RNA sequence: GUUGACCUCGGAUCAGGUAGGAGGACCCGCUGAACUUAAGCAUAUCAAUAAGCGGAGGAAAAGAAACCAACAGGGAUUGCCCUAGUAACGGCGAGUGAAGCGGCAACAGCUCAAAUUUGAAAGCUGGCUUCGGCCCGCGUUGUAAUUUGGAGAGGAUGCUU
RNA sequence: AAAGCUCCUUCGACGAGUCGAGUAGUUUGGGAAUGCUGCUCAAAAUGGGAGGUAAAUUUCUUCUAAAGCUAAAUACCGGCC
């Protein structure tokens, strides 16, 4: 019973009346989560590929340096805004545990 | 197993490693014939993902093609028409150049059935391909009945008439809003809107 | 060129429209070979109906959201509830979609009962005759009038709900207490200013703090 | 070849009344195969591994 | 040094096989006009059409959702009636122009990559054979069984087929 | 030997020069750009696409792309009757 419909139209929380039920969640619906055996694999190719010419330029930049260059640089690379922010935030952590390790 | 890291590895193309491995290997190609027999395949994560398979009646070609745009073929620059289409110039073909490699192997090998193709290597000038072949007629082939259904006489150069994984692309073989005028076959519908009928009754 | 009053005329007749005309006077000859392979098949299915099992769906569009009509499939949870293993239904008439949910408990209940009553009515012979099995028919009912079309016999009984009721007088109720029309007004404009309220309430607190 | 021998050791075993595993024993021998040998040192159950060049 | 392997590349009137040409009314693609209409004409229209080129069958093609919706929710594909001369495009001129819902005909679902059989390549082409089998070869850079999101694997548990 | 059903702590691998973006030509009823193709750049793991007006922030609905097969309802007087 998520929410209760008010039983009449042309409202904020118009419907017609119904007893809404919970359903078991479809195996369908798993498609991002995290594995623990894809995780390692991942892990251990990043050690042996290293990295790229275009993330090189903006780890230097990010760090002692603009945060908003960062930014600018890495959309016109990937060519949108959603995808800029989840790599700028990523390459953050590579520099954190880097340094701050030993 | 080993198969799932070279998945992972060859998503990063532009590495170190991966960089100096095609730079490489685009030089022993150009070397040999235009079209030539491969002894086995070169990726063979990506050729097992289409179909490949390690027994008799199964071959691989690889080709390479021009890489650029379609030039209208017109005696000097006349064309004789209306202004509205007389450009020469940069016109564009309307087939990837995935499909004409697969095409011209065709031909070559005349006997044989295409499964698929994929994306090797490319240059200034040149785009590499590397294409998956069956033989019908091999007796290992028409025992098991998860291929021998492409022995038919209905799948024949199926490459040309664009029923290949790049035929459907090139045409709107998808459903939705957004593929309405080429679901079911760009011609049949524009027949089909175009027609005029007539009952006994009206 | 017009030259009267007249309605402004368009007729989409200036392609070849001559290459493409179809005629149809094969109406007739066309109706009978549909005959023809109609009582050809129901002499293959001997004793087996013709059609198949459908379950009751509701339209889904504000409009048309009143009648009923037939369905494609039971859902995976219909089944389960009624006790037919997934494999054993498409087998015996019964049909099946996989792709179909149970979002509430109305739809639910109405479909279990109309697949529960069909199990009663089934006649199931034996694979071998002379070795019976302990889910078929014993053999003594087996002689029964039987249907074919199944369709008609399992068809929606009613789709619409009935035209009007009669009640007695003193036990009508009460309307809501501004009325009718007032009602949908302050419906509608609740509706329009959730944002400005909101915000502007919640920028009060944090002024006062 | 080996193997045949193995094989109609144990058909005349168990036509006796001697079930199976009963004449043979457990093998210990050397793993081959690219997926194979991937699997076994994630599970750390390798001790020596050798690679062509 | 001798000798024996592996990988790549060739010869042969070696053993066994396969493609071309015809037809093209209907069907799948590429390429691609102008006459004409706008009372002139260049964007537009004729037309995503005629001619040209490649490939199949008795039908071809499509097809088991990265869909439609905003509802009390529908549920692979194809065809007929309606939606509709409608939303929309257009020297917003001449003109062009779909889709969702709804009724019916006919109805049917499925197999691969990504997991170690590892207590036993359990799989296959070919040759010879009295018909019981044997021999070389392909193959571990992966041939059978097992799994395909509707799940499933690994554990519990009693009946049934 | 193989198969079906009821429950569960836990696991649950899922397709890359691809998707997407910029620019150019063609096309569509598709309108700050519906599909296709050429060039440059080039991803991610509750991730990704779509929700018919471009952009930023915060929610919600629905499916699982980049590998494959399959009868019937439909067209046709070209071939034999």
């Amino acid at each position: 019973a998520p929410v209760e419909r008010t039983g009449l139209i042309r409202g904020l929380n118009k419907g017609h009346k119904t007893t809404r039920r919970v359903l078991k969640e479809r195996p369908s619906r798993r498609k991002g989560a995290q594995s623990k055996r894809t995780q390692f694999v991942r892990s251990l190719i990043r050690e042996v590929a290293g990295l790229a010419p275009y993330e090189r330029r903006v780890i230097e930049l990010l760090r002692n340096g603009k945060d908003k260059r960062a930014r600018k640089f890495s959309k016109k690379k990937l060519g949108t805004f959603g995808r800029a922010k989840r790599k700028c935030e990523e390459l953050q952590r590579i520099i954190a545990e880097s340094r701050r390790a030993h | 197993g080993a198969l799932k890291y070279l998945e992972e590895l060859s998503k990063k193309k532009q590495s170190d490693v991966v960089r100096f491995l095609l730079r490489v290997r685009c030089w022993e190609y150009r070397q040999l014939n235009v079209i030539h027999r491969a002894s086995r395949p070169s990726r063979p994560d990506k050729a097992r993902r289409l179909g490949y398979k390690a027994k008799q009646g199964y071959v691989i070609y690889r080709v390479r093609v021009r890489r650029g745009g379609r030039k209208r073929p017109v005696p000097k620059g006349a064309t004789y028409g209306k202004p509205t289409n007389q450009g020469v110039n940069q016109l564009k073909y309307q087939r990837s150049l995935r499909a004409t490699a697969e095409e011209r192997v065709g031909r070559r090998c005349s006997n044989l059935r295409v499964l698929n193709s994929y994306w090797v290597n490319q240059d200034s000038t040149y785009k590499y391909y590397e294409v998956i072949l069956v033989d019908p007629n091999h007796k290992a082939i028409r025992r098991d009945p998860r291929i021998n259904w492409i022995c038919n006489p209905v799948h024949k150069h199926r490459e040309c008439r664009g029923l290949t994984s790049t035929g459907k692309k090139s045409r709107g073989l998808n459903k939705g809003h957004r593929f309405n005028k080429t679901r079911a076959g760009r011609r049949k519908t524009w027949k089909r809107h175009n027609t005029l009928s007539l009952w006994r009754y009206r | 060129a017009i030259k009267h009053n007249q309605q402004i005329p368009n007729n989409h007749f200036r392609k070849h429209w001559q290459r493409r005309v179809r005629c149809h006077f094969d109406q007739p000859g066309k109706k009978v070979t549909r005959r023809l392979a109609r009582r050809a098949k129901a002499a293959a299915l001997a004793p087996r109906p013709v059609d198949k099992l459908r379950p009751i769906v509701r339209c889904p569009t504000v409009k048309y959201n009143r009648r009923t009509r037939l369905g494609r499939g039971f859902t995976l949870e219909e089944l389960k509830a009624a006790g037919i293993p997934r494999l054993l239904a498409p087998t015996i008439g019964i049909a099946v979609d996989h792709r179909r949910k149970n979002l509430s408990e109305e739809s639910l209940a109405a479909n279990v009962q109309r697949l529960k009553d069909y199990k009663a009515r089934l006649i199931l012979f034996p694979r071998k005759s002379n070795k019976p099995k302990k889910a078929d028919t014993p053999k003594d009912q087996q002689t029964a009038e039987t249907t074919t079309s199944l369709r008609t016999s399992f068809g929606v009984e009613q789709p619409l709900a009935p035209g009007f009721t009669e009640i007695s007088k003193s036990e009508i109720p009460a309307g809501i207490e501004g009325g009718a029309y007032r009602a949908l007004r302050k419906a509608r404009s609740d509706a329009r200013l959730v944002g400005v309220r909101e915000k502007r309430a919640k920028e009060k607190a944090e002024a006062e703090a | 070849q080996e193997k045949k021998e193995r094989l109609l050791r144990e058909a005349t075993a168990i036509k006796e009344g001697k079930k199976k595993e009963d004449v043979s024993k457990k093998p210990y021998t050397v793993k081959y195969g690219l997926n194979h040998v991937v699997g076994l040192i994630e599970n750390k159950k390798a001790s020596l591994v050798l690679i062509a060049n």
